[PDB]
């Protein structure tokens, strides 16, 4: 399962 | 085990041709399992292993939703940069990441990867502690310092030491037996004429998998031919892989030499020779 | 920083006249991800040309793989032709069957 990832 | 999920992004600017290239990839021990694409016919993630088949729609539902809010952060994200490396707008960037898990194999999380590239440049990375984070430059640093007030390192580390690894878990279950797979490389030596009486002796490997191979020569015993050509592995296109390695001998010495090939598959390392027809 | 790529060009099984086999043309270790590749026969393009769906390695570098059904013969020849940004020419591999 992938991750959400964060803003930059 | 040891045994690994991870999942590889790549975002790639094109302006003037629309919306950002979108993929991302994901890997059980380096093999692809799942895999979205923005410029598929329907983009969606599907399964890239005959295995991941078992899993219901509801998974592909969310697993898809997720590819398409991460697509939509990382447009974002590339126009950030732009402006964090004040560059001109009008170009072809990239963004990629590597991210996921690596457990023993009683289960326990060996490390944690989240590595962050931009333009093929490594711009930062989670640290091994899970708490901490390297910033490759000042603009990686407006990143590290937004995820430090953010606290996204604990949001993360939570990902890794759980969902990753029971997924990983979850995984390996459905696909245990075909992971385990392993091809043995079948060799065979060639022999080619060279000015000045000299021979090339070229050692091949063909059909094998996984990747992981050694091809040594060696003269009497050695195992130590120094100046060996050795082409880089290569996949035939039907799953398997093909490596070969060569010598220059003189003419007349050719049985002297002896080729040895290494493989994860073999019960033995294989040992041949040039076999004058 | 940008990174030429690397060509191989051979075929999937040892090359017999006369039965057919696949002419495939590795590329790795590139960046950025964009990349031209031609199967060439006898200096022309081959029309039925495919290719593996776009990966990349822990280094950030691409790869990935073109390929098409042929059966090779004595004297037909074959290359493959890669062009990219980091060339300042389109680079040219010739097949050779026993590589």
């Amino acid at each position: 399962a992938v991750y959400n990832f964060a803003t930059m | 085990g040891p045994h690994s999920l991870r999942y590889f992004v790549t975002a790639v600017s094109r302006p003037g041709l629309g919306e950002p290239r979108y993929m991302e990839v994901g890997y059980v021990d380096d093999t692809e399992f799942v895999r979205f694409d923005s410029d598929a016919e329907n983009p969606r993630y599907e399964p890239r292993a005959r295995w991941m088949e078992q899993e219901g729609p509801e998974y592909w539902e969310r697993e898809t939703q997720k590819a398409k809010g991460n697509e939509q952060s990382f447009r974002v994200d590339l126009r950030t940069l732009l402006g964090y490396y004040n560059q001109s707008k009008g170009g072809s960037h990239t963004i990629q990441v590597i991210s996921g898990c690596e457990v023993g194999s009683d289960g326990r999380l060996l490390r944690g990867y989240q590595q962050y590239a931009y333009d093929g440049r490594d711009y930062i990375a989670l640290n091994e502690d899970l708490k901490t984070w390297t910033a490759a430059d000042m603009a990686a640093l407006i990143t590290k310092h937004k995820w430090e007030q953010a606290g996204e390192a604990e949001r993360l580390r939570a990902y890794l030491e759980g969902t990753c690894v029971e997924w990983l878990r979850r995984y390996l279950k459905n696909g245990n037996a075909t992971l385990l797979r392993t091809d043995s490389p079948k060799a065979h030596v060639t022999h080619h004429s060279r000015p000045e009486d000299k021979v090339t002796l070229r050692c091949w490997a063909l059909g094998f998998y996984p990747a992981d191979i050694t091809l040594t020569w060696q003269l009497n015993g050695e195992e130590l031919i120094q100046d060996m050509e050795l082409v880089e592995t290569r996949p035939a296109g039907d799953g398997t892989f093909q490596k070969w390695a060569s010598v220059v001998v003189p003419l007349g010495k050719e049985q002297y030499y002896t080729c040895h090939v290494y493989h994860q598959g073999l019960p033995e390392p294989l040992t041949l020779r040039w076999e004058p027809c | 920083i940008q990174r030429t790529p690397k060509i191989q060009v051979y075929s999937r099984h040892p090359a017999e006249n006369g039965k057919s086999n696949f002419l495939n043309c590795y590329v790795s270790g590139f960046h950025p991800s964009d990349i031209e590749v031609d199967l060439l026969k006898n200096g022309e393009r081959i029309e039925k040309v495919e290719h593996s769906d776009l990966s990349f390695s822990k280094d950030w570098s691409f790869y990935l793989l073109y390929y098409t059904e042929f059966t090779p013969t004595e004297k037909d020849e074959y290359a493959c032709r890669v062009n990219h940004v980091t060339l300042s020419q389109p680079k040219i591999v010739k097949w050779d069957r026993d590589m």
